[PDB]
RNA sequence: AUGGAGAGUUUGAUCCUGGCUCAGGAUGAACGCUGGCGGCGUGCCUAAUACAUGCAAGUCGAGCGAACGGACGAGAAGCUUGCUUCUCUGAUGUUAGCGGCGGACGGGUGAGUAACACGUGGAUAACCUACCUAUAAGACUGGGAUAACUUCGGGAAACCGGAGCUAAUACCGGAUAAUAUUUUGAACCGCAUGGUUCAAAAGUGAAAGACGGUCUUGCUGUCACUUAUAGAUGGAUCCGCGCUGCAUUAGCUAGUUGGUAAGGUAACGGCUUACCAAGGCAACGAUGCAUAGCCGACCUGAGAGGGUGAUCGGCCACACUGGAACUGAGACACGGUCCAGACUCCUACGGGAGGCAGCAGUAGGGAAUCUUCCGCAAUGGGCGAAAGCCUGACGGAGCAACGCCGCGUGAGUGAUGAAGGUCUUCGGAUCGUAAAACUCUGUUAUUAGGGAAGAACAUAUGUGUAAGUAACUGUGCACAUCUUGACGGUACCUAAUCAGAAAGCCACGGCUAACUACGUGCCAGCAGCCGCGGUAAUACGUAGGUGGCAAGCGUUAUCCGGAAUUAUUGGGCGUAAAGCGCGCGUAGGCGGUUUUUUAAGUCUGAUGUGAAAGCCCACGGCUCAACCGUGGAGGGUCAUUGGAAACUGGA
C-alpha cells in the first residue's frame, strides 16, 4: 500500500536519504507521491533529521505505513506519539 | 611540484623574473637555444596574449586544466575578470604560503604544502591548490616547527603583503582580506589574459 | 570493408609490409593528390607494420618508442 | 461542478442527421516569425432536432464521446 | 551592460560576389604512442543474433491432514546393568503435499509505434481499484468431497489411469444482511444525456478460523473473515494544444460518416451486428512512402537558433516468432498455460524437453564496451504474529586513463658557466642552474602499530502511559537494556627508512606559439587549405634547439560554432545566382479618416500547475576540487479568474 520510506541519494560510502511517501510497488529511487523530509546517517557523528509533522500526520491517517527506520524517526521527532494521541482522543 | 624543467629558461623566454630577484634575467635577458642571442621578430597580438597568459601561470607553476578551470570561476564572480582571477590565484594556500615567508621559494612553498607541513585554522591542508578566504590562519605543523627550511626563510625578512598578517614567532600567518591589484605582481596585464581566452 | 563497400586507402610512412589479402584498419582522411583514394590505412594496427626507424611522430605510424 | 469547454464557430455540414460540423477558427504563431496564422477545426456536434442548417453561427461544449467521432453538442444558435 | 575576434585561397595587380578550408567546444568513442596514484562517475551504440553453466521468487506449522525425528523418560537382565526391544508417554524440531498470499512488483530491452504514443492543459453527469486506513453492521446453521497416503496398472522417459482412505482459514446448500436491481411517491439541483437526497414495496446477494488471557455451564486480546460507505493508492477513457521528412506521394474511405435498435465492455462509443441514409477526410497536406520509442534533459551558440535523446527519473512498448484465453484486484502474464512456426535437444520412434532484451559468462557480429565475485550489514520489496526466510533489487568488491577532478615524478643552494651533444664567422654560441656537489623533505612508496562513521534497528527483556475490559493477556504510544557490518582491518592516523622506483606525446612555411644542421633530391615522401620536394628544403627523414600540453598527447568519426553561406534577430534578385513573356482573376496576406462599443490579439495582476534530478545562484559537507546535500532562481505557445484599453481584430 502506501508506505513512507527512505530513498536513498548521496554518494558510494555516503548515503542521504529523503523521507519520501511511495507506493510501496514503486522503485525505491523512482517515483514518489510526496516528500515529508530528510534524514543524513553519516553526519557528525549524529543523526540530522528534518520532517514536517503536518505531512507525516495527514499520510498517517490515510493509512500510509513506516518503514522501521522511518517509524524511529517519526519516534524520534515526536510525530508517532501525536498520531495515537489523536486516534485515541477521536 | 609539476612542472620541474628549467626555471631560468622559462624566465628567460617569457622576459620575467619568476623567482623576482631577476637573477635569471641579469646575464642573458634573451631567449633560450640556439636562437635566443639572435634578434627576435616582434610578437603577433595572439603571441603577446599567450606570453602574458604564460608568465602569470608560470608565475603561479600551475598546469593549464588548472589555471583555465581558475581563470572561469574567477569570471563568474562580480567585478574586473582579470583583477578577480589574479586575486584569486593569489589565494592559493600555495602563494599564502610563499608570501607569508614560510618558504624562500614558491616552488618549495609548494613542497611544505604538499609534504603536509602546512596547517589551515589548526587542520592539516596537503592541497597546494586550496582557496585560502579571509580570515583564516596558516600555521606550521607542530613537528616540521623547526625545519631548517622554514626557520631560514622566516629568518630572511621577507616582505610580507597587506593583506596577510603574519607572526615570524608563532609561525603563524593569518588571512586578512582579499588582496589589491595595487598588492599583486605589477608586471602582469590581466587585460591579455582575459582577451587570450576571449580567443 | 567489413561493410563489403570496396575502397582506396592510402598507405602512408616509408615503405609498407602490405600484401593481396592482408587485413587492415582504415581510417578516414582524404590524400587530395590521389583523385580516388578517400581513405587512409592505419600504420601498427592489424597486419599493417609500423613504419622502420621512425624517430618522430612514430604515433602516427604505428612505431614504438625506440629506447 | 468544474465546466466543459465551450466553442463558437459557423456550422459548415448538416447533411448527417442529428449531427453537425461546426468549424472553429483560431489563430496560431509562427514559431520562428511570429505572425498570426489563421486555423480552423471541423468540429462533430450532436443536433438532436437537426436545428441548425449550414452558415449559422453556434455554441458548441464538450460531452462524452457520442459517436466514433463525435465529441460536442450544440449549446445554442447564436446567429442564422 | 557580464555577452559577439578572425584567417587562407579566383588576379599581373584591384575592389566585389562566391564557394571551399582552418583556429573552438563536445562525445557511452575507437585507434596510435605512452603510462604513477587517489576520489567520483561511465563502460555492447553493432546481431530484438544464438546461447553451455550457476544464480535472478518465494514465503507462511499461529490455516490443514500426514510423515520423519524421536528427547525427557517409561519395562526385562543379555548378568554386557549399558545396553535392550515394543508393551507406552511421547518435548523442542523438520519436511513432501493441500490451502493463503506473492509471483502483474522489482530487473532487462527499444523491436514495433508518426499514435492522444508522448509532453502540457483540461474533462469523466461514461469508469474500475487486492493490500493499507477509517467508520458502521455482522461472522448463524449444515453438508459432500479431494490431495498427501495405501495399492494396483500403463509408459524409454516426460508423466498418466483405476480402487481405497483423510483434513482445512479448501469447496458447497440454507438463514440473516445492502445506498447494489426493479417499481412507485416525492424535494432540490446541473452541463444535453442528466446529479443528489428522503420515503413505500418486490426479487436477490455474505462470512472463518487460528494462537493466547481470565474469575474459565463464558467473557475476552491479537491476527484473520464478510458486507456497506468513505479516504488513500493505482489504473482506464475522452478532449484543446504541441510534437517528422517527402507532392518526382492528390486524391482517400464503404463499418467507411451519421442515425435507429440490440448485443457487448469497468465504462462512453461502429466497440460490434442488423436496418436506414450518404455521408466522412483532404492543398490548414489527406492517402501513401521513408524514418523514429517520447519527455525531463544533453551538446553547441552572445543570443535567436542548430544538433541529440547514453548513463539517472517519468511515460509507453516488447519478452524465440505469431495467435489465444485461463487464473486473478490487477495479466491476455520475461524466468505461467494452450496452439501454430522456426531452431535446439532427448527417445525404446510411440512420444517428450526448451527460450539470458534478469546477473555473471560464452560464441558470433563489430573500430569497440567489464567479473561465470561478496553480502543481505544499509535502503527497498514479497511472505510471516514474529524471529526469520527469499531478494544478481540493491549495498559493496573486481576489470578498463573511458571521462572529470585532485596530487605526485622532488625542494633549496649551486659558475666552478665542468664533460658531452649541437651549431659556428673557429671568436665562440647553445643545451644550462641544467648537472655534479652540498643541504633538506616525504606527498607518494615501503615497512611496522593503531583503527571510524556507515547501526537505524526489528526482536526480546523491564517500566510507564493511552484505549478497551469485570479483570487479564495482548494492542498503540513513551523511556531504558542486550545484540547485528559484505565492504574490512578498508578509509584515516602515527612512526621509521629512502630522491630513491613514478614523462610521455604532438608540433615548430603561413593561419598558429616555437629554427637550425645534415641527409634526400618532383625521388623518397608531406599535406586541413594555400601548397612543399627536380642538389644551399625553417614544408620530406633524422639530429640539436624550441613551442604547446601533460598521465596524457595525437589521429579518425560525428554534432554545434565560426557560416549574416536559408539572413525573425540578420542577405539578396540592372550587369555577379536570382523578376514568371504578359494579362484576367480565386483563395490567402495587407489596407484611408473620425466616433461609439466590445475585448479575440495586446498589456497588467491573482490562483493552480509546469515531478524529482539537472542547468544557474547561494550556502553547507567531504583536507581541496570533482562530487554530495539543502534552499532559492528560472523554465508554457498553459489553464482559470480580475483589471487597462492605445494599437490590431469584431460590431
Ligand atoms: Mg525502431
Ligand atoms: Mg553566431
Ligand atoms: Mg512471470
Ligand atoms: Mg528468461
Ligand atoms: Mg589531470
Ligand atoms: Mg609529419
Ligand atoms: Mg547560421
Ligand atoms: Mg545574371
Ligand atoms: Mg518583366
Ligand atoms: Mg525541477
Amino acid at each position: 500500500a502506501v508506505k513512507i520510506r527512505l530513498t536513498r541519494l548521496g554518494s558510494k560510502r555516503n548515503p542521504f536519504y529523503r523521507i519520501v511517501v511511495a507506493d510501496a510497488r514503486s522503485p525505491r529511487d523512482g517515483r514518489i507521491i510526496e516528500q515529508i523530509g530528510t534524514y543524513n546517517p553519516t553526519s557528525a557523528n549524529a543523526p540530522e533529521i528534518k520532517v514536517d509533522e503536518a505531512l507525516a500526520l495527514k499520510w498517517l491517517n490515510d493509512g500510509a505505513k513506516p518503514t522501521d527506520t522511518v517509524h524511529n524517526i517519526l519516534s524520534k521527532e515526536g510525530i508517532m506519539k501525536k498520531f495515537d494521541e489523536q486516534k485515541k482522543a477521536k | 611540484a609539476r612542472f620541474r624543467g628549467s626555471n631560468w629558461k622559462k624566465s628567460r623566454r617569457l622576459g620575467i623574473s619568476l623567482s623576482g630577484t631577476g637573477k635569471e634575467l641579469e646575464k642573458r635577458p634573451y631567449a633560450p637555444g640556439q636562437h635566443g642571442p639572435n634578434q627576435r621578430k616582434k610578437l603577433s597580438e595572439y603571441g603577446l596574449q599567450l606570453r602574458e597568459k604564460q608568465k602569470l601561470r608560470y608565475l603561479y607553476g600551475m598546469t593549464e586544466r588548472q589555471f583555465r578551470n581558475t581563470f572561469d570561476i574567477a569570471g563568474k564572480k562580480f567585478g574586473v575578470h582579470g583583477e578577480n582571477f589574479m586575486i584569486l590565484l593569489a589565494s592559493r594556500l600555495d602563494a599564502v604560503v610563499y608570501s607569508l615567508g614560510l618558504a624562500r621559494t614558491r616552488r618549495q612553498a609548494r613542497q611544505l604544502v604538499n609534504h603536509g607541513h602546512i596547517l589551515v585554522d589548526g587542520k592539516r591542508v596537503d592541497i597546494p591548490s586550496y582557496s585560502v578566504k579571509p580570515g583564516q590562519t596558516i600555521s606550521v605543523r607542530e613537528k616540521s616547527q623547526k625545519l631548517n627550511i622554514i626557520v631560514e626563510s622566516v629568518e630572511i625578512n621577507n616582505f610580507v603583503p597587506e593583506y596577510l598578517n603574519f607572526d615570524a614567532d608563532s609561525l603563524t600567518g593569518t588571512f586578512v582580506r582579499l588582496p589589491e591589484r595595487s598588492e599583486l605582481p605589477a608586471e602582469i596585464n590581466e587585460q591579455l589574459i582575459v582577451e587570450y581566452y576571449s580567443r | 570493408l567489413s561493410n563489403n563497400i570496396e575502397i582506396n586507402a592510402y598507405i602512408p610512412g616509408i615503405g609498407h609490409n602490405l600484401q593481396e589479402h592482408s587485413v587492415v584498419l582504415v581510417r578516414g582522411g582524404r590524400v587530395k593528390d590521389l583523385p580516388g583514394v578517400r581513405y587512409h590505412i592505419v600504420r601498427g594496427a592489424l597486419d599493417t607494420s609500423g613504419v622502420d626507424g621512425r624517430r618522430q611522430g612514430r604515433s602516427l605510424y604505428g612505431t614504438k618508442k625506440p629506447k | 461542478r468544474n465546466d466543459r469547454k465551450v466553442y463558437v464557430g459557423k456550422v459548415v455540414s448538416d447533411k448527417m442527421d442529428k449531427t453537425i460540423t461546426v468549424l472553429v477558427e483560431t489563430y496560431k504563431t509562427h514559431k520562428l516569425y511570429g505572425k498570426r496564422v489563421k486555423y480552423s477545426k471541423k468540429y462533430k456536434t450532436h443536433d438532436e432536432n437537426n436545428s441548425a442548417k449550414l452558415g449559422d453561427i453556434v455554441k458548441i461544449q464538450e460531452t462524452r464521446p457520442l459517436s466514433a467521432t463525435k465529441r460536442f453538442r450544440l449549446v445554442e444558435i447564436v446567429e442564422e
